[PDB]
């Protein structure tokens, strides 16, 4: 019979009426199970041992994807789903969350022999890519409410990504000022929703399925790594004090996540080499945090 | 009537005590002397109560406990219960042709089996006469060939008029509900009625 | 916005007729909650052929019968009859699966319902298609 | 729930075989499913024991069926001893992996059928399977 | 027969042997334990034990069967001393490792059996398994 | 202790031989089995009972009740 | 459960009288817990006996003298004297237990016990076995 | 149901007498708690004797004296004079061991209790066992 390999699958989000085949997918991870209600009457009169459980909820699933940066720049779909505002080919994170529930979207998980399986209302909750010396990647990591086993589906063939970018070294500013001796800047960005679960005593005998959400919050942080290294004898640019406002800027050949203002955390590690870990948070006024996805040639 | 359980309706397994309180209730004019003696006068009655706990219920199996708790409330009549701790058949036989002498009055009984009964009713065990409906509790057995000599814990209601039968099984209280006036069932949304009790109170 | 299933694999049983019937409804998403109103199989037949495979110039293994049950409740039934089961049969693949040696692939099949009137528009459309399988009997 | 039609009869060598089907439907509904019996009118039951499933197969036996109790919905489905002897005889030499006294006879499967209750021949099959003879040491 | 309650019968050396069964139908569904024992008026039942387990295999020993209280229910299975000592002179001599005592002997079914004027045959088995032989000494 | 009690005579005998699993239902194998584990279990619970009585010696758990018997397979 | 449960073994100390006293008992537990009645034992004659292996042919190392010491209560005692220790002693295996060097392996033994009687009830069973080991001694 | 301990080594101590008393207690469990009365040793005697290895033909190292203290509480006393404790560490294996030069190994020792009478039973019993060490001194 027909056995279902990773390898020959084809990922497929549909939104919008239009099928979004994210390829240069290096590696995804998918569960489905189901919600019981187990309860065992131990009585006076008869102590059993056979449980009563009933099968009534579908448990939302967690998908976790990992997408190599393309040409194309679809994956910054995954920011403007999980509620960037867009201008150009660069996206804001607002100052307010938008609407109280998040984008919903559908996605497919396609193979071989008309088999797919079916996750329906989902949403973006955490995008991060740590820019490092290694070829960077986000994880994306969606929620599903309804799982189900479909014929057929919805394909890709022309929205897709393309060749994966080449890497290049990334560097952190102040203003145009750079840091030195960086080690790995890890951005994070999460849009943290919760079901909101209404299974009512309408639903008695049948299995319930998460269908809508609402917006906790919505935020955008960092932590950069460094060497703890210093120029001067009590110097005053590189030290250890935290910095309330500052510019800042993790620019890369390809993408440049900027903080208009951020709230530095700094924390030394005496280990082999002396270590300094900042922790990036745009401040209480501070503009719109940006991501620009720069193609080719910026 | 009768209260039901696994035994009477087997098919509702989920009816059947989850926990059973059983509770001795006897009024007493108690008076603390200043000289440090303590000293009660028993006058009203004494009556067991009963407190049943059932787990969670399915919507058919509360139906049918519900359709029986309001035929009671309709027609009026006593509840009986069958307390299952105490079912443990230790006296087999018919008691038919067993005697107790009449004019017997006190926690004392004098009952002839006339070599009839098979078993020997520890103590704690349950026994009721057949005439009248009060339940009492064995605290201490003696027996010298076939008559048995039973002391009860609550004295005997009535004197033995030389006809009442012992029942050493199947012992029912003749019970009163005690939350009738506000008795509600909460539906869940996993489809089970949860915490539902009962108080009940022997009358008479 | 869901999927539909227009793919289904259906399994016949040998010596015996297979007999399937399908309904057309009506179905509405508005501020009155979802109405549905069978639709009328006026003028509206069925035909549906199976070959041995998808390539051009597959044979053909047999062709179904075809026929409208209650155009008021709008319910169609696509079946074939025992000797047409028997013909698939015969034309299967040999080549059996363990586990559940009674299976056995025959082919592939389709159906178009078709609206033809001088009035009507020349429109056909492929309601399903799939593969049909066979369980392979031993009484008669 | 789904569909089990697949069990497999082992029969006993030297011993007559009778097999009691309670006929039942079940619907589940309301929580206590439903159990009323299907009545039993213009029903016969055909069933043959067949070497392999391939065209041309020999005929090994064939069941004998009997309807009792129409009302209550049960059937019966019996072969004498000759035919369980006529099947033992086929069987083949090579032993069950978890039973060493059960050796494959040959497939089977038992056809319901209405003839006429409604001028529609609605017969569809019942349960199938695989027929194992049981070797008997007292005969 | 009941492929899944295969027991093996195990006979003590110099020792007459005896099993006794009791056919007890059962009902619970009106209350638990409702059990009336099986009128077994007018039953035989017989068996026998074989070298192996295929046709021409040796026969070892025939059960002496009894029916020691008919409508009651209480059936006996059961052969003499010579039987057993027979058994032990024909067992194999492949003594385990870990369970000395016991060697297998043969291999045995016991089939019962209706002889009821206005019935038919209704040969039916029971029992099914192997007869290990456990050792003696004391003679 | 110094003298104790040793099962000379009822012993495990040989290990039996590897054999394939396989799940079925009623007749039906199961296609493409990995690993089925099986648990069972009897939960039982020790009843402390310590008491002033004890006081001034070591206390051992004599007396258990069971919750729960129950039979689980994870296929 | 077999045989697991009529099982049981025997250590005779060496230079002393082995007497080993048993008390037959009828337990009731299927009908109802804690019910026992003793076995009314006239009648009900004890034999038995040792023997260095399980082979066809084998020495009779020794025996016990059995005695039923109340024919009611149903207690009855399987003895061997200083004697029959001795031989045992003499004739039995030279290996030692590595976790009791003490014992040492004498033989294999049965006891039958033999109801015979007025009535046609001749039966006989086999209520015990094992191994019979020998405990090792110096004070002679 | 428990066991017993019927295995105890013992240690004496060079150039001083070694004195063991035993007392026999009858025990019972019954409705009434545990009833505890002292077996009454009227013609009980004792005897040990040690020996410098189990196996057969062993060197005898020397014998216990016997004794009974008192009757009524069911007290007797085993024990050897200082002389015999000279002679066992005289007779004892002179490997020491290292964490404690004083103890080196002796033999080992069988106690049987025995009632010998016209109308009592020839019964033994062998009550204790095991190995004797002795505690090195220098003094005297």
């Amino acid at each position: 019979m027909f056995y279902s390999l990773m390898r020959e699958s084809k990922i497929v989000i549909e939104y919008d009426g239009r099928g979004y085949h994210f390829d240069a997918l290096s590696n995804y991870d998918a569960s489905t199970s189901f919600q019981e209600f187990k309860t065992l009457r131990r009585t006076i009169h008869n102590r059993t041992n056979y449980a009563d459980s009933i099968i009534n909820a579908q448990d939302p699933s967690s998908i976790s994807l990992a997408i190599n940066f393309s040409t194309t720049l679809i994956e910054s779909n995954f920011f403007d789903w999980m509620g960037f505002t867009r201008e150009g080919n660069s996206l804001f994170l607002p100052r307010n969350t938008p609407n109280i529930e998040p984008i919903m979207f559908n996605m497919y998980i396609i193979n071989h022999n008309n088999s797919c399986i079916y996750f329906e209302n989902c949403y973006v909750s955490t995008v991060d890519f740590s820019l490092d010396k290694s070829i960077p990647i986000l994880n994306v990591g969606i929620e599903s409410g309804k799982f189900s086993e479909v014929s057929t589906f919805r394909d890709g063939y022309t929205i897709t990504q393309g060749e994966v970018l080449p890497y290049s070294a990334p560097a952190v500013y102040t203003n145009s000022s750079p840091l030195p001796a960086l080690i790995s800047a890890s951005m994070s960005f999460q849009q943290q929703c919760s079901w909101r679960e209404d299974r009512n005593i309408f639903d008695i005998n049948k299995i319930y399925t998460n269908k809508r959400a609402y917006v906790n919050e919505m935020n955008a942080s960092a932590t950069l790594a460094f060497y703890y290294v210093k120029r001067l004898v009590g110097d005053k640019f590189l030290n250890l004090d935290p910095e309330t406002r500052t510019p800042l800027i993790i620019k890369n050949k390809y993408v440049s996540i900027t903080f208009p203002l951020a709230r530095i955390s700094k924390r030394l590690n005496f280990s082999d080499l002396y270590q300094v870990e900042y922790d990036v948070i745009p401040t209480a006024d501070s503009d719109p945090v940006e991501i620009n996805f720069f193609g080719e040639r910026k | 009537m009768r209260l039901p359980d696994p035994y009477t309706n087997p098919e509702y397994p989920g009816l059947g005590f989850e926990s059973v309180n059983l509770v001795d209730n006897d009024p007493m004019i108690r008076d603390e002397l200043p000289n440090g003696k303590v000293k009660e006068v028993k006058i009203s009655a004494q009556y067991w109560g009963i407190n049943i706990s059932y787990p969670e219920l399915f919507p058919d199996e509360y139906a049918f406990l519900d359709s029986r708790l309001l035929e009671y409330k309709r027609t009026g009549d006593y509840l009986d219960v069958l307390l299952p701790q105490y079912e443990a058949f230790r006296v087999r036989g018919d008691t038919k042709s067993v005697t107790i002498p009449a004019g017997q009055k006190g926690s004392q009984i004098i009952l002839n089996t006339n070599g009839t009964l098979t078993g020997q009713p520890k103590a704690g065990d349950l026994f009721k006469l057949s005439t009248h409906p009060k339940v009492y509790k064995i605290t201490n057995f003696s027996s010298s060939g076939n008559v048995w000599n039973i002391s009860l814990y609550p004295d005997l209601f009535i004197t033995t008029t030389g006809s009442e039968k012992p029942v050493f099984n199947g012992i029912l209280f003749r019970t009163k509900l005690m939350n009738g006036d506000s008795f509600g069932s909460t539906l869940n949304n996993n489809g089970t009625y949860s915490g539902i009790s009962l108080s009940l109170r022997e009358s008479l | 916005m869901s999927t539909e299933n227009r793919v289904i694999d259906l399994v016949v049983d040998e010596n015996v007729p297979y007999g399937l019937l399908m309904q057309f409804m009506d179905v509405d998403d508005s501020v009155y909650p979802s109405t549905s109103k069978p639709v009328d199989l006026t003028d509206f037949s069925l035909r549906g052929s199976i070959k041995s495979s998808l390539e051009d110039g597959a044979e053909t293994v047999a062709s179904f019968t075809t026929a409208i049950v209650d155009a008021a409740q709008g319910v169609a039934s696509i079946s074939l009859p025992v000797s047409a089961v028997t013909t698939i049969a015969s034309k299967a693949s040999k080549e059996r699966d363990r586990y559940n040696p009674r299976q056995r692939l025959a082919g592939y099949y389709d159906v178009i319902i078709t609206r033809t009137a001088v009035g009507s528009a020349a429109s056909s459309f492929r309601i399903m298609e799939g593969k049909v399988y066979i369980s392979d009997g031993v009484t008669q």
